[PDB]
């Protein structure tokens, strides 16, 4: 449907020998398409989706310089943060931001993100008109009343509205292959005795993608939500994705219970029952 | 790969 | 913020005894993104396993995947230990077929 350009940015404060002091990676939807960092100063950047092989030179080596610079300002905003909330000397503080853009199937802009963390919680975020700021505390606040009062987010949008619709637009295009698709979940139910004459179903989603997905359990005249067991949808290493649901049911009873899948490359919920 | 100013 | 690491071990494909495979050891939920990950096929350190970058989700908690090559069998154990600054003590996970 629509496609997004994301970067996930974090810097550390004081991190391990050999461990970033900036490191941010880069999506197409779900797809990663680079690493950048920077470890003691030096600047390092790895492509990892294969459209990346198109780009020309000029396009790391302007990539650099925006790693050195970034590195520079997030270790200087983290020990200005460290002063404003009084904290001691010598630990280690981390600070971490969004940057995303979003198109629609005809390639319009619908959106775009801007939004911080400080120690793992919520400081600030760029509202949906992108031009406003909501803060969580009076530090925060600062930087709203200061990034209002110089008018940052106009260069915020013209970043969104130059380079992140640039890169979208020429990933999607050398990347086509891989971005432009929905693989439809392939799923089975699993059936596995327990100690106590009891049954576990377990049912199965592999290789689909957009890695969204909602798997339930549905009994005849009874609801399951507090029943079943879910786990964390999970990357299978090859660009799929996968899923389980289960619950734990009677002997003789596994008929009346039915897995309902529902995802992107479906144009209906798939059913699913034991055998 | 943009970065605002916090403070 | 001090979020506990959450583990599953699990094969690429649904696995069949003696088929070359990959098993992946998926660690959610941390913060800081401090961790250390290993790999172990019946007690021995797998030398061979590699690291996907390091990333983080809408709540700011980070995530990452190790995976190493493995054929499975019916007398081989693998597990994935992964110690955090949250964890007073590294904790083991091991594979099981039908998760
Ligand atoms: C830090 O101390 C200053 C006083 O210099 C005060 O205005 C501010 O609220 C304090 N912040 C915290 C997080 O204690
Ligand atoms: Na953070």
């Amino acid at each position: 449907g629509s496609h997004s350009l994301r970067y996930f940015h974090t810097a550390v404060s004081r991190p391990g020998r050999g461990e970033p002091q900036y490191i941010s990676v880069g999506y197409v939807d779900d797809v990663q398409f680079q690493r950048c960092d920077s470890i003691e100063e030096i600047p390092r950047m790895e492509p990892r989706a294969p459209w990346m092989e198109k780009e020309r030179p000029e396009y790391w080596k302007e990539l650099k310089l925006k790693v050195k610079n970034i590195a520079q300002s997030a270790r200087a905003n983290l020990r200005t943060l460290l002063r404003y909330y009084n904290q001691s000397e010598g630990g280690s503080h981390i600070l971490q931001w969004m940057v995303s853009c979003e198109v629609g199937p005809d390639m319009r802009l619908l959106g775009a993100h801007y939004q911080a963390a400080y120690d793992g919680s919520d400081y600030i975020t760029l509202n949906e008109d992108l031009s406003s700021w909501t803060a969580v505390d009076m530090v925060s606040q600062i930087t709203k009343s200061r990034l209002e009062s110089a008018g940052t987010a106009e260069y915020f949008r013209a970043y969104v509205e130059g380079e992140c619709l640039e890169l979208l637009h020429r990933f999607l295009r050398n990347g086509k292959e891989i971005l432009q698709r929905a693989d439809p979940p392939k799923a089975h139910v699993a059936h596995h005795p327990r100690p106590k004459g009891d049954v576990t179903l377990r049912c199965w989603a592999l290789g689909f993608y957009p890695a969204d997905i909602t798997l339930t359990w549905q009994k005849d005249e009874e609801d399951l939500t507090q029943d079943m067991e879910l786990v964390e949808t999970r990357p299978s290493g090859d660009g799929t994705f996968q899923k389980w649901a289960a619950v734990v049911v009677p002997s003789g009873e596994e008929q009346r219970y039915t897995c309902y899948v529902h995802h992107e490359g479906l144009t209906e919920p798939l059913a699913l029952k034991w055998r | 790969m943009f970065f605002i100013n916090i403070l | 913020i001090q979020k506990t690491p959450q583990i599953q071990v699990y094969s690429r494909h649904p696995p069949e005894n003696g088929k070359p495979n990959i098993l992946n050891c998926y660690v959610t939920q941390f913060h800081p993104p401090h961790i250390e990950i290993q790999m172990l096929k019946n007690g021995k350190k797998i030398p061979k396993v590699e690291m996907s970058d390091m990333s983080f989700s809408k709540d700011w908690s980070f995530y990452i995947l190790a995976h190493t090559e493995f054929t499975p069998t019916e007398t081989d154990t693998y597990a994935c230990r992964v110690k955090h600054d949250s964890m007073a003590e590294p904790k083991t996970v091991y594979w099981d077929r039908d998760m």
